[PDB]
């Protein structure tokens, strides 16, 4: 009745046996002109169709929603070659390694990146950074804005951050996350959460308590996976290691899983985690104040 | 009648 | 309620229409017995680098195509669970194929699936489209049938829910596979390198094909737990065209 | 009252102390004419014993029942030789071993074998196959049907089909079979369970849940052995190895058991579980398009 | 209700009446003190080669001859839980014995148990029936006596009412044995090869019979955790006319 | 009924 389906045309449906929302959608076209017109059906099954959501569209309606996917640069072109063009929207890129690698230069340097314009028509946005780790440092993005020649208040304008201090809260921002990017269309593009597993270890620190651990983290992971998808931005999310932490659950959830370790002197690694040891596999860069680079 | 399969051969209009 | 037994003439009559959907390769096909068979689960397991992805996208072309014994052709349902489906994947199978891009990608109905919970609503949503379209699909892809059971139920306590859902679900499949006439293909991860899932996954499929990696860029195809005979080995090879043969 | 046993007579041994069905059949005839006639006690305990069914008859009455004991062939005489005659009557016939073994040969060829008047003037009957493997293949019998050069038609109308999916639906079906049975009297001679205990590893595959699953596998063992006793039909069983599944409760219910194993090149080996290591405990077949046979 | 006591002469009165079934074999009956004693329960127990269902058919043919002591022969009631009990086998062993095969099958009664709870309620019809033919029964022959019990307590958990169920079967049976004069004969499984049952079985019965293959087709028959000695030993033979002495 | 083949 909310789209405007009539009091009287409702009613018909329930004498045969139609009583649930579920058996609206399921009752073929072939079946439903047994109890009506097909002009009527067809405005039946639509509005079942908006209220119980199938999910179901076309490989060509699919093709034209990844037409969007952008990518943005890591501020190295090796590390981008090594990643298709940079981190990807319309999923979860997830990098791993010691403290003294560079996740947080890397959390930091595309801080700036997703506000440049890039190849492939991408315009840059707006970014949201949760830190979970008190490492957010807006004073590093200067360094970063400088190497770029862009101006500081405006890199700092467009960057929206909030600080998580248990995984209860971290999940809370999420809801917040996806009502801002539904404000202002398609101007964010990038989500950053370093780190994304701290806070779950830290509420959930006992064995017995591992199995709500499980379930939170998968409720989390699965909802960034359908913010990437459902608002086309890229999430990029930092990780501990102890082998990356998170078991089956974080591996499942990322779509591009990067570990992070320290080269020759100042030099870093960047390679594909599981994947076979090749060369393609792997990328080197470096780390400056303004933020990663390519190597010397 | 019924409704038929068409093959991916002809260009979609 | 009266379920009844029905006589094996007239489930003859319903295995008459049992048909396979080739898999791009002469050899993997006579593996198959004529390739991916309709009112059967065929389940398709190894490392990434081997080609389940690569046979998943393949079978989206190839269930389109007019086959052996008079297969028609028709729509494809792909359920997919690890955000591996590209489109721009089937336009050049497509291409090897001779066929055109948007009318491959109409043909193909497609859903990702976050949870094992929105897993199995897909396949009430899967049965209504059989049911609305009867006769026009072909193929249901389950890419992968099982990652989102382990995620959802990863502590030792929870394994006795996900057996039973898992259970629940693959009884479904093979009910969706024999009364709509569909072929069901699904692909698995592994964990000695044995198939994850146990006994269910097991019983549900009645085909398993273990991939592997062969010389250099080939493949060998090889049904599981047989006997290390070559009739139940076949070698093929990936190409920018999807599962084709060796040259 | 139901068989006509008088209203004043049934209130006459309350005040004794008869008040339950058992403690009718119970009390003896020598101390139920104290309360009365032996014309009227033949009546009160011939009715007793129809209500409640000791289940006790002489041995002449026993051998007058086993006489009507048959013998379905394998299609082997080597095979038939091993089992006494084939697949014996009022028993349940157990065969497992490998997948590339004849345990599906076996009961295919049992299929069109169990139509076929043969030997001890058995007169060939129908057959219900209850299949949780989706293995059963009709266009298979009609090989086998013209190896004995019978009607492809006729032998596919005698056999009767069903698909079981889970446990539960499994011991369902066997209501629906003893009630066929009871339909069709001396119609049907064998039941074929294709496989006996696959759904129930499946339905029960925790450690916690082997309780329920034992009970439920003995409830239904139990349920088999009294329709292949009652109804006098064959009950022919395939089963899995780990050894054979089912422990303690399927070697009990298993009246012979038959090891399946691949001979010399094409042929096959049947071996009597458990039995000693002699040759009168084996017998060689073959398997070919016509089903289980013998050696060339 | 007072159960009360009864002197030792009232008990020598009721002991005066105990008798022997004979197994067929001279040397086992000289080994049980002239067969299978009545008050009392026996058990025998070994691979299946060896001669418990030969024992338990001859049973049923030498139970309703006259023996020593004045034994007149009586009845039997014959519980089966194996599938094991076949008539044809007891008219070649009252061939051996020159009685009629009709008149020995109609003094035996059967039943078969299919479950423990079935076994332990035909105990119940045993007992009625005993009752009301007094002193016509002589023999009771449950072939085997545990086996349902591992059946439906197959698990860790169930073993508690496993033994509870047990215990009450087998304190109803000595009670039979007891109040009616019967032998009770029953058969048993191993699993070192030992008897199954533990201390519950052990309690129940009186006497505890070993067997085992001897030399060639000659059996050999030992009093259960016994001393090592020749007078707890005895040779014997089973024959198409049952159990009988050696060649 | 059962027809023999
Ligand atoms: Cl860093
Ligand atoms: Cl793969
Ligand atoms: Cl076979
Ligand atoms: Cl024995
Ligand atoms: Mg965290
Ligand atoms: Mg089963």
């Amino acid at each position: 009745q909310k789209h405007g389906i009539n009091v009287a045309d409702i009613k018909k449906l329930k004498s045969v046996g139609i009583c649930t929302i579920k058996g609206i959608q399921m009752t073929t076209r072939r079946a439903l002109c047994n109890v009506l017109s097909e002009a009527k059906v067809d405005k039946i099954k639509e509005a079942a169709n908006k209220l119980i959501e199938p999910g179901f569209l076309t490989a060509f309606e699919y093709s034209e929603k990844r037409k969007m996917v952008f990518h943005i640069t890591t501020g190295s072109q090796e590390f981008d070659k090594l990643l298709g063009g940079g981190i990807e929207s319309m999923a979860i890129t997830e990098a791993f390694g010691e403290f003294r690698t560079g996740k947080t230069q890397l959390s930091h340097t595309l801080c700036v990146t997703a506000q440049l314009p890039g190849a492939g028509g991408y315009p840059g946005g707006k970014i949201i950074f949760i830190d979970t780790e008190n490492t957010f440092r807006p004073d590093r993005l200067r360094d970063i804005a400088d190497r770029f020649n862009v101006d500081h208040d405006a890199v700092l304008d467009n960057v929206l951050y909030a600080r998580a201090y248990t995984s209860e809260h971290q999940m809370e921002l999420l809801d917040y996350v996806a009502a801002k990017f539904h404000e202002e269309a398609g101007i964010f593009k990038l989500l950053i959460i370093d780190s994304i597993m701290a806070l779950f270890r830290v509420d959930f620190s006992g064995r017995g308590e591992l199995a709500e651990r499980q379930q939170k983290l998968a409720q989390m992971l699965s909802r960034l996976q359908k913010i990437s998808e459902e608002y086309n931005v890229a999430v990029f999310v930092t990780n501990q290691m102890t082998k990356p932490i998170g078991g089956h659950i974080l591996a499942h959830a990322s779509t591009t899983r990067i570990s992070l370790r320290k080269g020759r002197g100042e030099l870093r690694i960047a390679k594909i985690y599981d994947s076979p040891e090749m060369p393609e596999n792997e990328a080197t860069f470096a780390i400056t104040a303004g933020g990663i680079g390519d190597a010397k | 009648p019924t409704k038929v399969f068409v093959p991916p051969f002809k260009t979609k209009s």
